[PDB]
């Protein structure tokens, strides 16, 4: 359902530094969350589980690329640090919360690099 | 870069309690777990317990009764407390983190010796000779392990050998040697720096002919 | 719980597979750690077969049913280490380490030792004790036998000599101590440390002159 549009376009010139931040739905239990780069396959960047903690996708030092933070009304922020953006970092980024009782909630960012 | 650094008393008496601290940097302690792993001398790694990203804990059921893990998120530290110690608790203690259960980052470890003996600081003596000249430091009669030796406060790092310790009747002894060009010594000072944490001793000894 | 053979051999350039066998490994991933003599710990394989950045591509892994295996190709001397496998057990999914496999690489170049003999320091004599130090480096294999001679006569008394340990260059190092009262040091004239490695003896001597 997300491969129709849904997401937000994000333009950048090479060299740019950009933070993407995603936010949990109110009044849900946070079950797990993750960041992915979406091509033909969904390639996970980092995953956070509220008990097991951080887990990275393939060789990463991803603890320097993501951060989770709680705020006021149980809402959680989930952010991805993009640094020194090349055309290779361009593409579709997907933040996927799995919540209870509402299930999956996803936010798509299209990073466009000139 | 992330670093996990274990710190602790080095020497603890039987039936006392052992307080270790894991200091985490480059990882967000609120988003991560920290496990405590121990290795008795000559033995294999044994997992002890975990504090989960949410502050809960689980322990190895064979030591659970004496074990306690806590954390201070603001100071970014995790604490291991283990009470009623026996001699068999003498081990190297590691904390590790992230990618549970396949911990990706490890501390170097601190050694803990459980003994009723009191600390003995080392006596540090210079080793001078009788192309390339080799100098050294004799670190005699200390307890417990370990002891560290640097040369010229770290300025001299290349040709350094720090030997394994020998145990001569309840006290340890080791040597460290450094090799430098004959042109450089004695014209350029060569000092060895010995640290024995458990007794809080730091000594510098200048090597003279 | 997690079953590993306590030791294994490979010769330089060939391939070893090390195994780890556990009941739940068909349902749980295995992780592999390499521990070097200085006791630092490096993750070399995760999730049965994935290899983390910065690990040599000679390391690979695979799993079938209840045995996970770690495969080192083109064995190098610096692969000599203890390898531990880690997985998860029970309903609460807690970690467990196998017992560890010590891997020795055969076929490494023979190398004769470098011996250095130091007299006692003036400072140490002032306490009426005297230690001569005999450092031994850059030898392989790591087995050596040390004999002291004083005035041409064997000494068994007051000698302690170190267990061989591994250097940064994967050769071995060791040290031997001869300790004397200061009165005894000035009662004899010639001192010799004789190190024997694979049948040949290299000797270092000194006099008090
Ligand atoms: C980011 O780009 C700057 C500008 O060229 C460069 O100096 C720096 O090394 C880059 N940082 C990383 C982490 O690649």
């Amino acid at each position: 359902e997300e491969l129709f549009n849904v997401g937000d376009d994000v333009y950048a010139l090479p060299g740019s530094d950009i933070n993407l931040t995603c936010q949990t739905k109110e009044k849900n239990f946070l079950v797990q969350m993750q960041w992915s780069k979406v091509t033909d396959k969904n390639d996970m960047i980092a995953l956070y589980h509220p008990q097991y903690g951080l887990y990275c996708g393939q060789e990463h030092a991803c603890e320097s690329q993501v951060a989770a933070t709680e705020t006021e009304k149980g809402v959680t922020n989930w952010t991805l640090y993009l640094r020194n953006i090349s055309s290779a970092l361009g593409g579709k980024y997907e933040c996927i919360f799995t919540l209870y009782p509402e299930g999956i909630k996803t936010t798509v960012y299209n990073l466009i690099v000139e | 870069q992330v670093q996990l650094k274990e710190s602790g008393p080095g020497l603890v008496q039987p039936s006392q309690t052992l307080s270790l601290t894991c200091t985490v940097s480059g990882l967000s302690l609120t988003n991560n777990i920290v496990s405590w792993i121990r290795q008795p001398p000559g033995k294999g790694l044994e997992w002890m317990g975990v504090i989960w990203s949410n502050g809960g804990t689980d322990y190895n059921s064979a030591i659970k009764s004496r074990l306690s893990i806590t954390r201070d998120t603001s100071k970014s530290q995790v604490f291991l407390k283990m009470n009623s110690l026996q001699t068999e608790d003498t081990a190297m203690y590691f904390c590790a983190s992230r990618d549970y259960p396949g911990f990706a980052y490890w501390g170097q470890g601190t050694l803990v010796t459980v003994s009723s003996a009191k600390t003995t600081p080392p006596s540090v003596y210079p080793l001078a000779p009788g192309s390339m000249v080799t100098l050294g430091c004799l670190v005699k009669g200390y307890f417990p392990e370990p002891v560290t030796v640097t040369w010229n406060s770290g300025s001299l790092s290349s040709g350094v050998h720090t030997f394994p310790a020998v145990l001569q009747s309840d006290l340890y002894t080791l040597s460290s040697s450094v090799t430098v060009p004959s042109s450089t010594w004695p014209s350029e000072t060569v000092t060895c720096n010995v640290a024995h944490p458990a007794s809080s001793t730091k000594v510098d000894k200048k090597i003279v002919p | 719980e997690l079953i590993q053979p306590p030791s294994s051999s490979v010769t330089l350039g060939s391939t070893v597979s090390l195994t780890c066998v556990g009941d739940e490994l068909p349902k749980r991933y295995a992780y592999w750690y390499q521990q070097k003599p200085d006791q630092s710990i490096v993750r070399v394989i995760y999730e049965d077969s994935k290899r983390p950045s910065g690990i040599s591509d000679r390391f690979s892994g695979s799993s079938s049913g209840t045995t996970a295996t770690l495969t080192i190709r083109d064995a190098q001397a610096e692969d000599e280490a203890d390898y531990y496998c880690l997985s998860t057990y029970s309903d609460d999914k807690l970690p467990i380490f196998g017992g560890g496999t010590k891997l020795t690489v055969l076929g490494q170049p023979k190398s004769s030792p470098s011996v250095t003999l130091f007299p006692p320091s003036s400072e140490e004599l002032e306490t009426n004790k005297a230690t001569l130090v005999c450092t031994i480096t850059d030898f392989y294999p790591g087995v050596v036998t040390v004999d002291w001679k004083v005035d041409g006569t064997p000494v068994t008394q007051g000698m302690e000599t170190t267990q061989p340990s591994k250097q940064s260059n994967n050769k071995y190092m060791a040290s031997s101590y001869l300790t004397l009262t200061a009165r005894a040091w000035e009662r004899h004239s010639s001192y010799s440390c004789q190190v024997t490695h694979e049948g040949h003896t290299v000797e270092k001597s000194l006099s008090r002159a």
